[PDB]
DNA sequence: CATGTAGTCTAATTAGACTGCATG
DNA sequence: CATGTAGTCTAATTAGACTGCATG
């Protein structure tokens, strides 16, 4: 009803070309490589209430494993995590542009306590995303088969985003508007 | 006052139960040790050697949160995740994030689960072991992680021999001075079987592969027999690594099977010193 | 007055159970001269014995000579072996070929070790083998060694079948066999912890390993979480009566250790031979 | 130390004979008396100690392995180990003075490994006797002195593996072995005429 | 009527002698 | 620059059929 503006945390990710498009002395932080960061410098930060992370899209420009970067994303997140104390909202988003394999959606999917969601594009690229917002998890999507989503990502692999535009609209009423 | 109460333990990649004879041995009362492991040979001697004490509840990636905030609350969690993926003796290595390596962060899962988080002061322990002989950058990944600096101890202190581990944990007293003891068999003569001649008061680190009873690179045998030389035998394993000997002699398990039980464990006084604080917080015999 | 400790000669003596049957009913031992050339077997006795055992070779290298200085002996204990003699073998040879003829090495040094004519002391002999061996082969040993033997069967003191003839003087050697209070009568008093046994006694241990599986068709002993397995040297050393892990030396597999086990003496039966020894020879 | 005393106290001698006879042998030499006590057994097996005890006492001892042919129904080994077993039989007992005597004869039959279980029971290595123009040889272990003291020609054991090889090849020994009994008148009594 | 102090065969599977180099 | 909670490869050992039949 009486909203405060938000504070994101992003890693891996430049977000604020798409974040103010939406309608969010900047408020973002973003960090260079969190190899380094431990939980003090995190929490010396401003208090975020939607940290953000994501994988590199399906290019040559990897010099990490693909699970490095949830393994990375999930340390930071427990460190932004606020106490039970909190009375304001506090969400999470990570997501991969199907970097990962089987072996490593599994283990997301274990340390991340939820079962992901693929989102289309209809013309295609799909994307796959974790989070505790209410409103994407129950989102009525257009589903797809997991053996076209791969069948897509090895014509997608031959060859070598408005997507999380959609996802993120459901943070418009926790936060104040522009 | 108030008087303490038994131990409630979870270990994690327990193996032969290393833990869980230490703790019996210092007359630490354990009211449940919970493990996961997955080598059949290892299961077999842990439940044979301590009489179906141990609940074991299978692949560590199957243990979720909502088991360990039920099956607790733990006042020690103990693990020591796979080291063929880290260790440099392997030029195959597949690095922390990929293969066994990513393992650990399943001990780093887990280990914040079992955690007393904000308003619970109950004591809390927990001790994470691997190999000196790792990376550099993969040994301040799991520091990381863990957000706490390892503690270097080798066996060679308090037993026959070197055996060089880091040990990250907030144990009372990891730093504290390594103390021989009585029972502590620094030589490899005392090792030995009846009839059989050291020819060194130390061996070198003994691995899962049987050419670690070899004093060196040109091979070598640590022992003299009647008329020849000779290697290390298991039971004489079992004395250099602290364990009660025969405690392997399981299953119809072979040397070699043996060797890899022992080849990956801890080194028992080594543990014996880690844990020995312990008895101040909870209930002794 | 006066007991004197026993001096003792063991032919093929194997993993030295008449040292250990000895130690156990509290016999102050001299001298234990073992004949053995098995080097699995040789290390077992010097590790589990501590060096007492005076080991001297093959038996075929001991002369009259030897038996002259390294005497006097109060005991002679020996079991050739058997792999040319018992039925179970397509291709044995018989008492006078192969390894059947090592038996003869036995009467041979018997008779070398007996006191001269005249002399009373005590000397008491023992000799076992198989009771499956041929019909003229028993009569040949027999006649060898001037006594008839008595069968006993391990199973009636030990949760295996073992029926063994017996040659010798000791006291009471024909006597019946009563199960003492220490005896393990079933297989499931031999287990280890978490284990359960289908059958209360196990047919033959041989050396080979289809000896543990029961029946032409084969069968598995012991339950374990619902499925079977086959028994442990563990818990094939108790079926025998040694101490848990006695033969867990040398780096032996689990089929070297049966091969020792397979080719041993039950003790419980041993200890109720030597028994009445106690009152010849001093005490602990 | 087997002392020999005057003619006139001396016995005839008492023979316990296995696996042959050898009574037409000791005569021709006058061992024994013309026509009608030499003991003779061909199966031992069943020969139990109270049987030879019973069957007098005896001076001397002899046994030997069947020639080369088709006689051998026993293991070779088998005629050298019931000649042990009887002998200690036959023994008399340490106090009383007489000579006795035993010898066990090969006839080529007794391979290496034979040989060597053979000099270990009998405890001592055997002589071989030749024949001269090589026609036979016998291996022989006795205690008696004669046998093992005289120097016999000198035979390898590469002469003595053909001269066995093709006598089985083609088929009783010879009568220049008197020196195999020879030695043993001066303790009996001799019979001729 | 089953049993047996074994022995001979194989596939199957281990067991012993090699490669590899980052690190303190 | 000696060391090592390993892995790779191929002579060696081992599970599992079979063989055999005298003996009580
Ligand atoms: N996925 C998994 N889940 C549980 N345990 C596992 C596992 N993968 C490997 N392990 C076990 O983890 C152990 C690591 S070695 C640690 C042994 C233990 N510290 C001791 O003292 O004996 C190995 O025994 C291995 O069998
Ligand atoms: N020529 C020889 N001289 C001495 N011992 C021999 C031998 N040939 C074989 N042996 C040994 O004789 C033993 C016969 S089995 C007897 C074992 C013994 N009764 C026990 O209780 O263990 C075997 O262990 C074998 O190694």
């Amino acid at each position: 009803w009486r909203r405060q503006p938000v504070r994101v945390l992003s890693l891996f990710e430049d977000i604020k070309k798409e974040l103010t498009s939406l309608g969010f002395p900047g408020q973002l932080k973003h960090v260079v490589d969190v190899t380094d960061t431990v939980r003090k410098d995190v929490e010396e930060w401003g208090p975020f209430d939607l940290v953000y992370g994501a994988t590199p899209p399906l290019g040559h420009t990897c010099d990490r494993p693909p699970s490095w970067y949830l393994f990375q994303f999930h340390r930071l997140l427990q460190y932004a995590r606020p106490k039970p104390g909190s009375p304001r909202p506090f969400f999470w988003m990570f997501v991969d542009n199907l970097v990962l394999n089987k072996e490593d959606l599994d283990v997301a999917s274990r340390f991340l306590e939820m079962e992901p969601v693929t989102i289309p594009d209809v013309h295609q690229n799909a994307v796959r995303v974790w989070s505790n917002i209410p409103a994407i998890r129950s989102r009525h999507w257009a589903l797809v088969s997991e053996e076209e989503l791969s069948l897509l990502a090895q014509n997608k692999q031959s060859s070598k985003t408005k997507l999380v535009k959609n996802c993120f609209l459901p943070l418009r009423e926790y936060f104040k508007y522009f | 006052a108030e008087k303490r109460k038994p131990i409630r333990v979870l270990s994690l990649f327990d193996g032969i139960a290393t833990g869980l004879l230490v703790l019996k041995d210092l007359g630490i009362q354990v009211d449940r040790y919970i493990a996961s492991e997955v080598c059949e040979d290892s299961i077999t001697v842990g439940m044979v050697r301590h009489q179906g004490k141990i609940m074991y509840v299978g692949d560590v990636r199957s243990v979720t949160q909502k088991h360990i905030q039920e099956w607790g609350p733990f006042d020690l969690v103990i693990g020591g995740s796979p080291c063929n993926d880290l260790s440099i003796v392997n030029p195959a290595r597949k690095g922390l994030y990929e293969g066994t390596g990513r393992l650990f962060f399943e001990f780093y899962r887990l280990l914040h689960d079992a955690r007393p988080k904000e308003g619970d002061d109950r004591p809390f322990f927990w001790l994470f072991e691997n190999v000196v002989a790792m990376g550099v950058s993969d040994k301040r990944d799991i520091s990381r992680f863990l957000e706490s600096n390892p503690v270097m101890i080798d066996a060679k202190e308090v037993s026959a021999a070197h055996r060089a581990r880091y040990f990250w944990g907030n144990l009372p007293g990891m730093n504290r001075p390594l103390a021989s003891t009585v029972n502590d068999k620094l030589e490899l003569q005392e090792c030995l079987e009846h009839g059989r001649i050291a020819k060194f008061s130390k061996v070198r680190t003994i691995t899962t592969r049987s050419n670690s009873i070899k004093q060196g690179k040109d091979q070598h045998f640590p022992v003299f027999m009647n008329e020849k030389e000779d290697i290390l035998w298991c039971t004489e394993m079992e004395r250099v690594f602290g364990f009660p000997v025969h405690y392997t002699d399981v299953s119809n398990m072979s040397h070699l099977a043996r060797q890899r039980l022992l080849g990956r464990s801890w080194s028992v006084p080594v543990i014996r010193h880690l844990f020995a604080p312990l008895k101040e917080y909870f209930a002794c015999v």
